[PDB]
């Protein structure tokens, strides 16, 4: 009554609303998904963290707060933010960039993945996943910030959500991180976001960022990217009950595998060579090679231990999961060779491997010497570094016979005679154009599917246009309107100019004309 | 222990070596070429503005291109086919609260370790004992109950919302105002949790508020709008338009504020101001961020202004019936209380609801053009007060 | 040969003009089905505006939006595809053409066709984008079912793609 009651101090804790929230949704017939799928998730999926949007913020804010306490208070005082190699410097303002669209298309991806759910608990897993994707945009953004702020070259740290638009390494990077988060089955999706990208790619991508970023003086990096692996942790959980809620709708059995074999190729197509060659060649001290840090999680761990247990619900290994071993070998390799000889197109200045670059990779991956070693050598000795010189490999590559292609589908240039990853060249002629594949996985997308795979590649675009051009009109320059962000070095003097790149005279074939 | 570039000796003299003695550009403004919204580029726009990666071929992107891979048929990545509306540029717009994540989670981490504070507080004290036990058990637990799937539906409205939108700061906006619906819900049973810790036999479980909010006539009107504003069509402009400015500035505001947040105060309850409080509070800041995006860019873009508020008229003439006939079954709850003098009778619900249809009115209808007259608007809902 | 700039060329000024010139909705719905049906997708009858066409697109689009809500009566906005069907008639018989389609390439060009036609400001866009969902489910459940039972050198084929170049 009003003069006796129990005063012990009580609160409500997240799990005591939390066990309530699956009893929130309401039976209504147009209580269904918006979106296209071949699958019904099932009305009684659980979530595994008892998590309420209160706690949600707690939680996150905490975080929050050691990494800013590390970022803008202690290495500030250090001056640590120009004390990382420039080599890796420069690295990460693709890194953290192309990261970047990633995590910002996994907050419409989650969105998506929220809509497909009819569980209260599963629609609440996949929102803090939509929150804490809008975390990671924000702190890629913050990578960047920061270098712009206090690293002695803040071009290209300062602008790539714009200079991005004028390479084609972007490009692939939109398929696996953009469109092949967010377009098709919400399904293909989450296999493409949580069951591959995060429940496969995010911890190798975690541990080798930070491990190569720190082998570099760059303490940035890691304060940030071990903050985001505590909430990526959530999000393989969300791409586990994913496939639990499916899995005793009979469409999982006849559609499952395809999505997942379609997703894992289509992340590793590029994720597997933009990583590697990025921490290779982007840095100055080496960790572990890309190709052992490929094997360990990719194949051991994801395709032995987290496919073994997804089995319970009718998960088979990826079958093009043999076929992308041989890449992770040798596919970044390849790639370099396209990044270094069309450098201008980049916001990143590179450098060539030195004696010390070239011994370790001849001794990790037998045979770089003679083929890529020769390569890189014999462009320095050509004037790659030299701003007089009027060279610029790709024109190299065109005067000798190794002519770049785009894949329709990945996205990914393609040298057919010099590639010595998995791939190979097919070109048909459809209703008046013509396409360039170059793998028997994505060949079927393209024949099955062709009305999603409709990107113009840069050859296309630019096509018979001069490279000086096409880097001014996409602002691809300093504060000074004329000196590139881009350079084939990373000294402080001799830097390339518009005037530099137009004494080349570069001017963008259709590389399929001759077909 | 693994070596660090930045405190091994060999590493850090090579580094110094390497690293210029000057700077190589003296940009240091992170995407110094955004617009400025205020007088100088904020943090928030610039951690922000243009993450989204869209082509010129949607109002105002920097990319070019077809999206790499699209939905089976052709449907696009982002396109302007998800919504009606038109603009010259979608990242026009700019939440005033400036609110990126980190904002965001800091300030509700503040009222989430607040509020356990609070919690543990109240009960020592003993404040429960006075309220009135009427209203505690047949309107509060039951009614305010059932409330929080008004705020659960809005939640999910949003859904689409956050897969189909147009802009990165629009997204942010969109995703906040989500969370914050799904946080009314949460608190509104915290509450019920925390009151059955109090007083015995009161039953926080939900199955009375679902029954009341799946069949009690107080209720279907308001159910009838959420259903469809969240499962009913795609269109996100719609949806965010419908739900925040039409259907929860009127009938949300006058259930939350006006029945249960005013009616606490006169019915001797000390708690349930403190979480319609926080409600309130998600209430403004999330208005503000909707003003700007419907008002500010679209109702007065230079090029598509007439055009937008053409839909924005038809949008809000519908849902505005919605809202009306949601209200007019609500007022039947004051058949169920005590009489109180200008509070529960017809003259106290009429002033509650001029308030509510006066303060839209400005804060809304007058902004796109939408002509209303408010006498009209009360006399309606009032038709449903018991006689 | 040479393109011209990205965002600023010959071809989108030109066809600007031609857009300027659409002074009511049967007109300009006439000029997006014709363009759409012309220059977008896989089966379009021309590349020759390959990167300028979907800008232009969006321009078109914006001009007839614009006639609609300066033309048309609220309701039409609401129910009516610019053709003057309605909406849900047209939603009724493109759910109906797929579920009757016999083959993925009978679904394909369905659905295709359904978005070149219909695409808005042509169809209301809550009723289009349940139709586009609806129409997508049953392309995909056609398509993806034994997606691996065709040898490359077969589902050539069927796509009739010429073959210009196979590698090693
Ligand atoms: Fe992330
Ligand atoms: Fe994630």
């Amino acid at each position: 009554d009003a003069l006796k009651v129990n005063r012990a101090p009580v609160g409500v804790e997240p799990q005591e609303v939390h066990k309530w929230l699956q009893s929130f949704n309401w039976d209504f017939k147009e209580n269904r998904t918006k979106y296209p799928t071949k699958y019904h998730m099932a009305n009684e999926t659980k979530e595994q963290f008892k998590v309420i949007a209160k706690e949600y913020a707690r939680m996150e804010a905490a975080k929050d707060e050691r990494q800013f306490g590390t970022l803008l208070d202690g290495l500030t005082r250090l001056g640590a933010g120009n004390k990382v190699h420039p080599r890796w410097g420069e690295t990460m303002k693709v890194i953290s960039n192309f990261l970047e669209v990633g995590e910002y298309n996994a907050i419409a991806a989650s969105a998506m993945l929220w809509d497909s759910a009819t569980a209260a608990e599963q629609k609440n897993g996949y929102l803090a996943q939509v929150l804490d994707e809008i975390r990671h945009t924000h702190q890629c953004a913050f990578i960047n910030h920061y270098y712009s702020k206090h690293y002695h070259d803040p071009a290209g740290h300062n602008d790539a959500r714009r200079t991005r638009a004028i390479g084609p390494l972007w490009k692939g990077m939109k398929r696996v991180f953009a469109d092949g988060f967010i377009s098709g089955d919400a399904v293909e999706c989450s296999v493409n976001l949580q069951l591959v990208g995060e429940a496969c790619f995010t911890n190798p991508l975690i541990v080798a960022v930070t491990e190569w970023a720190s082998a570099n003086g760059d303490e940035i990096t890691p304060t940030v990217f071990l903050s985001v692996e505590t909430d990526e942790l959530r999000h393989m959980a969300n791409g586990y009950q994913t496939v639990v809620s499916i899995a005793n709708d009979p469409a999982s059995a006849k559609f499952l595998n395809t999505d997942l074999n379609n997703a894992f190729w289509t992340q590793q197509k590029y994720f597997t060579p933009v990583l590697g060659y990025l921490f290779e060649y982007g840095s100055k001290f080496k960790v572990e090679p890309w190709v052992k840090t490929w094997n360990r999680w990719v194949y051991e761990d994801w395709g032995g231990i987290w496919i073994g247990r997804l089995g319970k619900y009718g998960v088979e290994s990826p079958a093009s999961l043999r076929d992308a071993k041989r890449d992770a070998y040798w596919a970044h390799h390849d790639l370099a060779l396209a990044a270094y000889a069309m450098w201008p197109l980049g916001f990143a200045r590179l450098a060539l491997p030195d004696e010390e670059d070239q011994a370790w990779f001849e001794a990790n991956y037998p045979g770089w010497a003679d083929h890529y070693g020769k390569i890189f050598n014999e462009w320095k000795k050509l004037g790659y570094e030299d701003p007089k010189s009027g060279f610029i490999p790709y024109q190299w590559l065109l005067a000798n016979g190794h002519d770049v292609y785009i894949d329709r589908v990945s996205q990914v240039p393609f040298i057919p005679s010099l590639a010595k990853g998995t791939g190979s060249l097919r070109v048909h002629e459809f209703n008046g154009k013509k396409h360039s594949l170059t793998d028997d996985w994505g060949e079927r997308q393209w024949l099955i599917e062709p009305e999603r795979y409709e990107c113009h590649n840069v050859f296309e675009q630019y096509e018979g246009r001069e490279l000086s051009e096409v880097i001014a009109e996409g602002h691809g320059v300093r504060s000074d309107g004329k000196t590139l962000i881009a350079q084939p070095h990373t000294r402080g003097d001799n830097l390339w100019t518009l005037e530099d790149i137009k004494r080349a005279g570069c001017v963008f074939p259709d590389p399929l004309a001759k077909f | 222990v693994t070596k660090r570039g930045l405190t091994d000796p060999e590493r850090a003299a090579i580094i110094a070596a390497a690293v210029p003695d000057h700077a190589l550009d003296t940009q240091r403004k992170y995407h110094y070429f955004i617009q400025p919204r205020w007088k100088r580029l904020s943090e928030y726009e610039q951690l922000s503005c243009y993450a989204q990666p869209n082509p010129d071929w949607i109002a105002g992107g920097l990319d070019w291109g077809d999206w790499t891979q699209k939905f089976h048929g052709g449907r696009p990545s982002w396109g302007n086919e998800s919504t009606e509306l038109r603009t010259t540029d979608w990242y026009r717009h700019r939440d005033p609260a400036r609110r990126w994540h980190h904002p965001y989670v800091k300030d509700k981490s503040e009222e989430a370790r607040y509020t356990q504070r609070f919690l543990a507080a109240y009960s020592s004290e003993g404040s429960i004992r006075t309220i009135d036990p009427y209203w505690r058990d047949e309107i509060l637990n039951k009614y305010f109950g059932a409330l929080l799937y008004s705020e659960y539906g809005l939640f999910n409205a949003h859904s689409s919302v956050g897969r189909d939108c147009l802009s990165d700061t629009i997204r942010q906006t969109a995703v906040f105002a989500a969370l914050d619906k799904v946080d009314n819900a949460q608190m509104i049973q915290m509450e019920r949790l925390f009151i059955a810790k109090l007083v015995p036999g009161f039953d926080a479980s939900t199955d009375v508020p679902k029954k009341i909010w799946t069949t009690d006539p107080i209720y279907s009107g308001a159910r009838a709008t959420v259903q469809e504003i969240w499962q009913g069509v795609q269109d996100w402009n719609e949806i965010l338009w419908a739900g925040h400015a039409v259907y929860d500035a009127t009938f949300g505001q006058f259930a939350r504020r006006e029945f249960f947040q005013r009616l606490a105060t006169v019915y001797g309850d000390t708690l349930t101001p403190f979480f319609t409080a926080q409600s309130q509070t998600y209430f403004q800041t999330t208005r503000g961020a909707i003003d700007d995006l419907f008002v500010y860019c679209l109702a007065n873009d230079s090029e598509f202004g007439a055009h937008n508020r053409t839909f924005l008229n038809a949008w809000t003439e519908h849902y505005l019936a919605s809202s009306v006939a949601a209200l007019k079954d609500f007022v039947g709850l004051y058949a169920k209380v005590e009489k109180v003098a200008g509070a529960t009778d017809r003259a106290g619900v009429s002033e509650a609801l001029q308030r509510v249809f006066g303060d839209w009115k400005i804060d809304y209808a007058d902004k796109i053009g939408f002509r209303v007259d408010v006498d009209q608007k009360v006399d309606a809902v009032l038709a449903g007060y018991k006689n | 040969a040479k393109r011209e700039p990205i965002h600023d060329n010959s071809i989108r000024t030109e066809w600007e003009a031609k857009i300027a010139k659409l002074t009511s909705v049967d007109q300009a719905t006439k000029f997006i089905q014709d363009f759409r049906l012309a220059y977008t997708s896989p089966f379009r009858k021309s590349y020759d505006i390959d990167v300028d066409y979907q800008y232009i697109e969006r321009k078109i689009e914006e001009k007839l939006s614009v006639l609609k809500t300066e033309k048309l009566p609220v309701a039409d906005l609401i129910t009516k595809a610019t053709t003057g069907e309605d909406a849900a008639a047209v939603e009724a018989t493109w759910i109906a053409k797929i579920k009757a389609a016999k083959s993925k390439y009978e679904a394909e060009r369905i659905h295709i066709e359904f978005r070149q036609l219909y695409k808005p400001p042509v169809l209301p866009v809550n009723v289009f984008l349940r139709t586009d969902a609806a129409l997508g489910t049953v392309l995909m459940e056609i398509r993806n079912t034994d997606y691996y039972g065709t040898p490359l050198e077969g589902l050539r084929k069927e796509r009739g793609v010429k073959v210009l170049h196979l590698q090693a």
